[PDB]
């Protein structure tokens, strides 16, 4: 259980696939990456947000990898996620892993 | 770096 995204060189996501997502069966999922990619982009207690640091180091050494991330959907479900990128060759690809 | 607000992800989604 996943999705993608393509940010620019400034950070703007510039498109979401959310193909896997589709093909996984379960109702939610537009909730569910809206949240994830909210709580992605939270502020971590004093520390900037998980999405805040890949961007930093995805862009000065090509790669960064998120710890895991909490986000509660629109029901109370609890869920967890996790944030890998690359630099591509000019554009980050994301990819966000549900921890279920 | 900013993040995307509700009306960026409606636009997202629907392309």
């Amino acid at each position: 259980e996943s999705f993608m995204t393509k940010q620019d060189t400034t950070g703007k996501i510039i498109s979401i696939d959310t193909s896997s997502l589709r093909a996984a069966g379960r109702t939610g999922w537009e909730d569910l990456v809206r949240k994830c990619i909210y709580a992605f982009f939270q502020p971590q207690g004093r520390e900037p947000s998980y999405a805040r640091q890949l961007f930093q180091e995805v862009m000065t050494r090509g790669t960064a990898s998120s710890p895991s991330y909490r986000f509660i959907l629109n029901d109370g479900t609890m869920l967890s996620a996790h944030t890998r990128c690359k630099l591509c060759y000019p554009f980050i690809m994301g990819i966000h892993i549900i921890d279920r | 770096l900013l993040p995307p607000t509700e009306q960026d992800l409606t636009k997202l989604l629907l392309e």
